[PDB]
């Protein structure tokens, strides 16, 4: 019944900043602080800050040097962060968190992924991972989707428009020295379907409003 | 500030078996006559859930599986029958003083039998290729443990500083992983060379394992 | 409503909750809350080089006011002792010699009790009495 | 350079139980994994259990699991096979092997001679 709703994503240049919003109901706002975490992809949590929404008082983790503010807009149940001279360190999915009286997080937001970087937002190319002899074990084969060069994260793929499930391994992206995105997306099926049943990757990459269907099939 | 570290890192249980994970504080969070320590669950895609609060305490509506004990500098979070839904990464967290930290995170994954990797190759698209730049695709699919070393051969010269290599979580259905190995070329040194080849390493391995191809089907 | 609750309207019965500190010079306190709950507790501990005075722990009671009396961290450098910030008050003012004055004002809506200002006397001591912010309700 | 040499090896009956051990020298090896391997003729190497760090785990083959134990005592620089429910299909030569990767990604580089264990009928009363 307590909710805490977060803004969306965003993209940002080194130097810019970003202002995440967090959106408070099913609790009187003023009984308690909002504070705010940040988890690098992969890494751990970090505190930032909080607000005491009854003063607008503040406290902050000394290691953001001043470049984080917070703020609240009691009218609308809001609370704000925003962090200033961003850097690609930044990058980070950030949260807003709630105390209870025991001063433990039992309410967050969903979060809010914040890519800081010098590439500008781009739709993936997608290239195929054709079955073969090379992709072949017992009477099944290996095929895929190669989803390469695209800024920020991040893409679905989906195979036969969602009608292909089992078998599917999609890898998490790694960040390439161009400062793009790569992924691939693999699926294992029965070899004796490969001259009757076509596979498609369907890869749907948000951020730059791109989709992008590849049929692959043997070489 | 307060330094949290969790032991271990990361731990396979069985399920049904005790799982416990340790948090240990280089300063005391206890004052008041209670300890500020706090621990959570995440899982991919989601932010934490707090379990227990005040080291000992359980949340409502988690599970009474879960436990948590010590004092001072020293805690523990208890799963004393681990089920498949508790697969996650558990972070301590103290309230004792500002800035709040967290431990590093413990991954808890479903240990299961030894499985060495199923290795498959793929060459660069045509499509690709026309573009300039050529990568080739290795796959170890459905193995355990996680760990594993992946190779690049050209023409049987050991490569370096031109792969990246990304692995899944464990599978739901048979908690295995899968990884693949991606070898980034240029359309001129792809076609310099005719042997491509990934070598893989794992502890189910007595020995290394390659596959590889031909550039052209042979 | 009944004890430890106040209404929403002048009359749902919503919990009482005492005052969090605006601030807490040269010192920390714990648990750190927006607002406490009726029973619960704020510690109160100060940095290196400073005296703690009033009540090192204190209690949140049914009427939304904590027990005890202010705590402060008083370095002891001063004509007259810090005077210290109630819970719910702010304070201007960082000088405490001969003459000095600090003025008080209730943050937030609650209703404030006592002095609003007080003067540094000779012989060591603060004008008037200490403010008190009161919730509105109650 | 390790040195390793197995232990153990010898004629039991099916149901029966045997531990192997296999020292250490030239090198401390708690730091290191240390795994079991089997070879029965005309079959290829199997891999059988690894015994990580202390604390970081035992890990087993289908075949094995359930009957096969592997532990370690580091102030003895020696793992430990205990094998019980013995089968006629668990014959073979048992070799260790250490694992020289502290990430535990499997370089086996150096190996035990071996030990013969032999489950069969034939040498009891
Ligand atoms: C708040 O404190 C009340 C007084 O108890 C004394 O102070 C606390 C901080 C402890 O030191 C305790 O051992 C002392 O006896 C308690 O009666 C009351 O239950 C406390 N409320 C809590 C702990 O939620
Ligand atoms: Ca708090
Ligand atoms: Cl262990």
């Amino acid at each position: 019944e307590v909710q805490l709703v977060q803004s969306g994503a965003e993209v940002k240049k080194p130097g810019a900043s970003v202002k995440v919003s967090c959106k408070a109901s099913g609790y009187t706002f003023t009984d308690y602080n909002m504070d705010w975490v940040r988890q690098a992809t992969g890494q751990g949590l970090e505190w930032i800050g909080d607000i005491n929404p009854n003063y607008e008082s503040t406290g902050y983790n000394q290691k953001f040097k001043g470049r984080a503010t917070m703020t609240v807009d009691k009218s609308i149940s809001t609370a704000y962060m925003e962090l200033s001279s961003l850097r690609s360190e930044d990058t980070a999915v950030y949260y807003c968190a709630r105390e209870d009286d025991h001063d433990a997080f039992a309410y967050w937001g969903q979060g809010t992924l914040v890519t800081v970087s010098s590439a500008s937002t781009k739709g993936p190319s997608v290239f195929p991972l054709a079955p073969s002899s090379k992709s072949t074990s017992g009477g099944t084969a290996a095929l895929g989707c190669l989803v390469k060069d695209y800024f920020p994260e991040p893409v679905t793929v989906s195979w036969n428009s969602g009608a292909l499930t089992s078998g599917v391994h999609t890898f998490p992206a790694v960040l390439q020295s161009s400062g793009l995105y790569s992924l691939s997306s693999v699926v294992t099926v029965p070899s004796s379907s490969l001259g009757t049943q076509t596979y498609i990757c369907n890869v749907n990459h948000k951020p730059s409003n791109t989709k992008v269907d590849k049929k692959v099939e043997p070489k | 500030d307060n330094v949290l570290t969790q032991s271990p890192d990361s731990l396979a249980v069985s399920l049904g078996e005790r799982a416990t994970i340790s948090c240990r504080a280089s300063k005391s969070v206890r004052t008041s006559g209670y300890n500020y320590m706090h621990w959570y669950q995440q899982k991919p895609g989601q932010p934490p859930k707090l379990l227990i609060y005040l080291a000992s305490n359980l949340k409502s509506g988690v599970p009474d599986r879960f436990s948590g004990s010590g004092s001072g500098t020293d805690f523990t979070l208890t799963i004393s029958s681990l089920q498949a839904e508790d697969a996650a990464t558990y972070y301590c967290q103290h309230s004792r003083e500002l800035p709040y930290t967290f431990g590093q995170g413990t991954k808890l994954e479903i240990k299961r039998t030894v499985a060495a990797p199923s290795v498959f190759i793929f060459p660069p698209s045509d499509e690709q290729l026309k573009s300039g730049t050529a990568s080739v695709v290795c796959l170890l699919n459905n193995f355990y443990p996680r760990e594993a070393k992946v190779q690049w051969k050209v023409d049987n010269a050991l490569q370096s500083g031109n792969s990246q290599e990304s692995v899944t979580e464990q599978d739901s259905k048979d908690s295995t992983y899968s990884l693949s190995s991606t070898l980034t070329l240029s359309k001129a040194d792809y076609e310099k060379h005719k042997v491509y080849a990934c070598e893989v390493t794992h502890q189910g391995l007595s020995s290394p394992v390659t596959k590889s191809f031909n550039r052209g089907e042979c | 409503c009944p004890q430890g609750l106040y209404p929403s309207p002048a009359s749902v019965c919503k919990p009482v909750r005492c005052p969090a500190p605006v601030s807490f010079e040269n010192g920390i306190y714990t648990p750190r809350l927006g607002s406490y709950p009726v029973g619960g507790n704020v510690s109160f501990e100060c940095e290196d080089g400073f005296i703690l005075r009033g009540s090192p722990v204190r209690q949140c009671r049914p009427n939304g006011m904590w027990d005890g009396e202010t705590a402060v961290c008083d370095n002891g450098a001063g004509h007259c002792p810090n005077p210290g910030i109630s819970l719910g008050a702010v304070r201007t003012g960082f000088r405490f010699g001969h003459g000095d004055k600090v003025r008080y004002r209730c943050s937030s809506n609650l209703v404030l009790t006592g002095s609003s200002e007080r003067e540094c006397q000779g012989n060591g001591v603060w004008s008037g009495t200490e403010p008190i912010c009161r919730q509105p309700y109650s | 350079q390790v040195q390793l040499q197995e232990s153990g090896g010898g004629l039991v009956q099916p149901g029966g139980s045997l531990r192997l051990s296999c020292a250490a020298s030239g090198r401390t090896i708690s730091r290191y994994a240390m795994s079991w391997f089997r070879q029965a003729p005309g079959k290829e190497r199997e891999f059988v259990a690894v015994a990580r760090r202390s604390g970081d785990g035992a890990f087993y083959a289908d075949s094995v699991q359930g009957r096969f134990t592997v532990s370690r005592d580091d102030a003895k620089n020696t793992v430990y096979l205990q094998m019980n429910s013995l089968k006629p299909e668990d014959t073979a030569v048992y070799y260790c092997a250490i694992d020289s990767d502290t990430f535990y990604s499997g370089s086996y580089d150096y190996w035990g001679q071996g030990t013969q264990v032999t489950v069969s009928s034939e040498h009891h009363h």
